[PDB]
């Protein structure tokens, strides 16, 4: 069960710093160096640097020298990456990825990624509205939240087939909005309950919205 | 630094086609000991990249045989011998030969398939949202191909512009289709001033445009 | 919920030459009521924390796990312990390219080779907590260290084995003294 588990999404002001954790399990911690690779939204991958967990030796990309610090806690198999003096250009998903100390088959296991948004805008949880079924379709409108990201599940993860959770759009107000829809049989609209489970961790907002056919 | 130039930046191919991606390094990837460390990764949407090829041509454990790599010096190639629908992803080369390690800008791979018309659905704003002074009208275009589609909002038959935003999903890994959401936003006052709200959809799969509508308060 | 996992460790090593002794020890909190140690390829188990093997045999090699019970609640199972029998086949060769004495900052490639019939290799550096396996499936394999540092210096031995019996390894190669300055 080799796994790299990262800390949750962050929002930080320009000029501040962010510290992301990467907890490893299922393998010998000191047998793999731990690197950090970031990806700006819609862009490519960029290598930041790496740390050898055995003795804490580091080697960073010169583009981040002086502003990145990688450390590790051997007792908990955790690696940390701290990036300071954040600017808009540092808004990215930050991944940790292991690289065998002996061998060249690098980055065979990655963390799930941590989105870091650099912005002075205030955090705001979303309002969740039903998109009632008129194959039928129904959904939830997840409106006016900041920053990204938000998670949407249906029936606590039991319903996944036919679900489309759209990429968010940034409105002129500076807040995000998205819809998550599901196509279902019209024949089970009278019996099957549909609930969207919305979680916006940056604002600690958890909303469960029942989506019902509007009674005439 | 070594610059990795990947080509093409994107491509579409049919199921079963041979896909070839190239990565060119700005300087030699053969180091002073005669070795080359160059790996290829596959990144599916919303997910971390996955190691497919390492050391130019070695498939990593569990990687299907349709994936291969080759090259030397400054010229490297990655091949998918028979493109599968689940292979939709951006592929990246990475050189680990000279620090700092550098990736190619990626090649986005998509599937070309038969035309599929979108199923279209219109959703009026909820009463709950109206209580806050804003109305969002949503139009869903579901599971279509190709990605090109036109949504025209009409309010009492007047063509709307500047008041809607669209969002499109990444291509489905099983049926190779796209879905699209178009949201029309109006104040509660503007919303209550009109009756007919229509979403008109033009797409290659529809011989005539499809319009889905509702009358406010029915 | 389940009680937290115990540890399962092999001493003097998990790479045990045939006919040499080894202890597998399950360690949970002090005073727990019962332990259960099991070999993943066996249909039976033992209700003891310690398994002492006076003389390693091929049949004893494999994956093991252990659990403990306290006040009717069972713990999560320990992380898997892979017990290897070494000395089962003739030792492979082990060499370094460009050589075993190398400058810090460049690469070094440790290479192993055996006769056809073995498709896997593992490298063990004296004092390390574990061997290094390799995704290669071939009669010879390379283990490049992309950027060597003084920390990579040490005594390395290579083992060969087959995918058919991944816990039955050869006698270790002659040692290679990697000296990085
Ligand atoms: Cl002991
Ligand atoms: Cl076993």
């Amino acid at each position: 069960q080799v796994q790299l588990v990262q800390s949750g999404a962050e929002v930080k002001k320009p000029g501040a710093s962010v510290k992301v954790s990467c907890k490893a399990s299922g393998y010998t911690f000191t047998s793999y160096n731990m690197h950090w690779v970031r990806q700006a939204p819609g862009q490519g991958l960029e290598w930041m640097g790496g740390i050898y967990p055995g003795n804490g030796d580091t080697s960073y990309n010169q583009k981040f020298q002086g502003r990145v610090t990688m450390t590790r806690d051997t007792s908990t198999s955790t690696v940390y990456m701290e990036l300071s003096s954040l600017r808009s250009e540092d808004t990215a998903v930050y991944y940790c990825a292991r690289g065998t100390v002996v061998g060249d088959w690098y980055f065979d296991v990655w963390g799930q990624g941590t989105l870091v948004t650099v912005s002075s805008a205030s955090t705001k949880g979303p309002s969740v509205f039903p998109l009632a079924p008129s194959t039928a379709a129904l959904g939830c409108l997840v409106k006016d939240y900041f920053p990204e990201p938000v998670t949407v599940s249906w029936n606590s993860g039991a319903l996944t087939s036919g679900v489309h959770t759209f990429p968010a759009v940034l409105q002129s107000s500076g807040l995000y909005s998205l819809s998550s829809v599901v196509t279902v049989p019209s024949s089970s609209l009278g019996t099957q309950t549909y609930i969207c489970n919305v979680n916006h961790k940056p604002s600690n907002t958890k909303v469960d919205k029942k989506v019902e056919p509007k009674s005439c | 630094d070594i610059q990795m130039t990947q080509s093409p930046s994107s491509l579409s191919a049919s199921v079963g086609d041979r896909v070839t991606i190239t990565c060119r390094s700005s300087q030699s990837l053969e180091n002073s000991n005669g070795n080359t460390y160059l790996n290829w990764y596959q990144q599916k949407p919303g997910k971390a990249p996955k190691l497919l090829i390492y050391r130019v041509s070695n498939r990593f454990s569990g990687v299907p045989s349709r994936f291969s790599g080759s090259g030397s010096g400054t010229d490297f190639t990655f091949t998918i011998s028979s493109l599968q629908p689940e292979d939709i992803a951006t592929y990246y080369c990475l050189q680990l030969t000279h620090v700092p390690w550098t990736f190619g800008q990626g090649t986005k791979v998509e599937i070309t398939r038969t035309v599929a018309a979108p199923s279209v659905f219109i959703f009026p704003p909820s009463d709950e949202q109206l209580k806050s002074g804003t109305a969002s009208v949503v139009c869903l275009l579901n599971n279509f191909y190709p990605r090109e589609a036109k949504v025209q909002w009409k309010v009492d038959n007047a063509l709307q512009s500047g008041n809607s935003q669209e969002s499109v999903t990444e291509q489905d890994s099983k049926d190779s289709t796209y879905s699209l959401s178009s949201t029309l936003t109006l104040s509660k006052a503007d919303y209550e001033k009109h009756k007919v709200y229509a979403c008109e959809v033009t797409h290659q799969g529809l011989s005539s445009p499809v319009t889905k509508s509702f009358n406010r308060g029915e | 919920g389940p009680l937290p996992k115990p540890s399962l460790q092999a001493l003097p090593s998990s790479l045990v030459p045939l006919e040499k002794p080894v202890t597998l020890r399950c360690q949970g909190p002090p005073g727990v009521d019962l332990y259960r140690l099991e070999k993943l390829s066996s249909s039976r188990y033992q209700d003891q924390a310690v398994l002492f093997i006076p003389a390693m045999k091929r049949s004893l090699a494999g994956r093991y796990r252990c659990s403990y019970q306290n006040g009717s609640l069972w713990s999560l199972p320990s992380d898997q312990l892979e017990l290897v029998a070494t000395g089962v086949f003739a030792k492979p060769s082990l060499s370094a390219q460009p050589g075993p004495a190398v400058s810090s900052g460049g690469d070094v490639t440790l290479q192993c080779q055996t006769r056809y019939g073995f498709d896997q290799f593992a490298l063990y550096k004296e004092g390390d907590p574990a061997p290094y396996k390799n995704p290669e499936r071939w009669y010879r394999a390379s283990f490049p260290i992309i950027t060597v540092t003084a920390a990579h210096s040490g005594t390395y031995r290579c083992y060969s084995f087959s995918s058919r019996d991944p816990y039955l390894w050869s006698a270790p190669s002659d040692p290679l003294e990697l000296v990085v300055t």
